[PDB]
């Protein structure tokens, strides 16, 4: 009748294995399907474990189910930032139920990669041709680092990802800010957020 | 598998629009739902099989037909901006395993006036002489700004090849003026390079985005361009400096 998964969102450091759980409250169901959904995509079925099932495998990926409790948790082995997405959970009724599923509201997951040399530094970026914007980047901190929003209405910061330059087999997370061509230098703009005091801001 | 048309769409309040859903799989069972933030899927109406049809949780507003196996039409008569949602079309077996197979989604933004409507300004942003000194690498920032609905694909060429090392895009955009439901968008993407790499004048880099936006038939009396699909972009390219 009801699915709830939880928690809600999880932030965790890569290399580390996972819990997720999906509970629901009819445990006559047909079957369980767990989904994997990234921003602005669609979903990508995971496992599908059938009511007379109590696990099913794929991978780092495994999942069980205890209909009695009404209950299911996905195991993830080995975090990657690669798996950070949304999780979602589905049963279907059994018995002529409606066919009728039912979607939990999900887990976002956002596995975090480990910066071997963090080397934090914000540097200005010039133009766009000139006559533009002014942007700044804020790069090459470690994954504990936040960003937090600026106090300024002409100001943006964006959220942080990480980029990974394959051939090195360096990894390195970052942040963009920006505002308009005018009174105001970007590099004051991260100066809300908790950063390194040894953070470089090279002029 | 399951294919769903169209993948974007806007529509002007009291437009009416069909979402189309096929599948090849011989699958009996079709259902649609909608996708809202925090609000989870929610079934707006399926069927077990052809010529039968039921309505499901938000079937206000939906009008649905199942005549083929293949073939699950989503209806909408008179779109409301209410309607505005990611929907989703997925199909199984009868009973089999029970299986769902979902459709990649359709977009849809409702609005009462097209004038809200933009497509994106882009630029593209030099790597920093400090950051080339101090750690041997160059990062390009790419800016995607001013554009509504958030219908839009950025991606990153280098001499005409899509990369995607050293690459990433920020995974949602952020809103221009966050208080108002219409708010503009702004996205980013870094491009990360070796200084070397940076440094060579032959080396072309191009940041674009696609925008899906109105069609070519839509009435637009603004003094400015009609904002349809297309492509902005930006480049620049390598230098000794």
């Amino acid at each position: 009748q009801e699915v709830t998964q939880i928690p809600a969102a999880l932030s965790v450091p890569e290399g580390e294995n996972l819990v997720l759980n999906c509970s629901f409250t009819d445990s006559a169901i047909y079957n369980l399907q767990w989904f994997r959904q990234d921003p602005g995509k669609g979903l990508t079925s995971l496992l599908l474990i059938q009511s007379s099932q109590r696990e099913q495998t794929s991978g780092r990926l495994n999942a069980s189910l205890d209909k009695s409790s009404g209950r299911s948790t996905l195991y993830i082995a080995a975090s990657q930032p690669g798996d950070s997405a949304t999780y979602l959970c589905a049963v279907r009724p059994t018995s002529g139920g409606s066919y009728i599923p039912t979607f939990g509201r999900g887990t976002s997951l956002i596995v975090h990669p480990y910066i071997q040399n963090p080397d934090p530094a914000v540097y200005q970026l010039r133009r766009s041709k000139s006559s533009d914007k002014s942007v700044c980047l804020f790069t090459d901190f470690d994954s504990q680092t936040n960003v937090s929003q600026s106090k300024d209405s002409d100001v943006y910061i964006t959220d942080k990802c990480v980029l990974d330059m394959r051939s090195m087999d360096f990894k390195s997370n970052s942040a963009v800010a920006w505002s308009n061509k005018s009174d105001f230098a970007c590099a004051n703009a991260f100066n809300n957020s908790i950063i390194p005091e040894d953070t470089f801001f090279p002029s | 598998g399951v294919t769903q048309t169209p993948k974007f769409q806007v529509l002007k309040t009291g437009q009416s629009m069909t979402l189309q859903c096929a599948q090849d799989m011989n699958h009996e069972y079709m259902s649609w739902y909608r996708q809202d933030p925090g609000m989870g899927l929610r079934l707006i109406h399926y069927s077990v099989g052809a010529g039968i049809t039921d309505q499901g949780e938000v079937p206000n507003g939906y009008n649905v037909s199942r005549s083929t196996t293949e073939d699950f039409p989503l209806r909408l008569l008179s779109a409301a901006p209410s309607q505005t949602s990611v929907y989703f079309c997925a199909s199984s077996y009868v009973g089999n395993t029970g299986e769902l197979f979902f459709g990649e989604g359709s977009r849809l933004t409702v609005l009462e006036d097209l004038k809200n409507v933009f497509p994106p300004e882009v630029a593209v942003f030099e790597p920093s002489e400090a950051e080339i000194s101090h750690t041997q690498k160059a990062t390009l920032v790419c800016l995607a700004t001013g554009f509504y609905p958030d219908h839009v694909e950025l991606s990153w060429w280098v001499n005409g090849k899509e990369v995607h090392s050293g690459v990433c895009t920020d995974p949602q955009p952020l809103k221009e003026q966050p208080a108002l439901n219409d708010s503009r968008y702004a996205l980013s993407s870094r491009l990360r390079v070796s200084a070397t790499f940076w440094q060579d004048p032959r080396n072309h880099f191009r940041c674009q985005v696609q925008f899906y936006g109105l069609s070519e038939n839509d009435e637009w009396t603004q003094d400015r361009a009609k904002p349809v699909t297309q492509i902005v972009s930006a480049e620049a390219w390598g230098r000794a400096d």
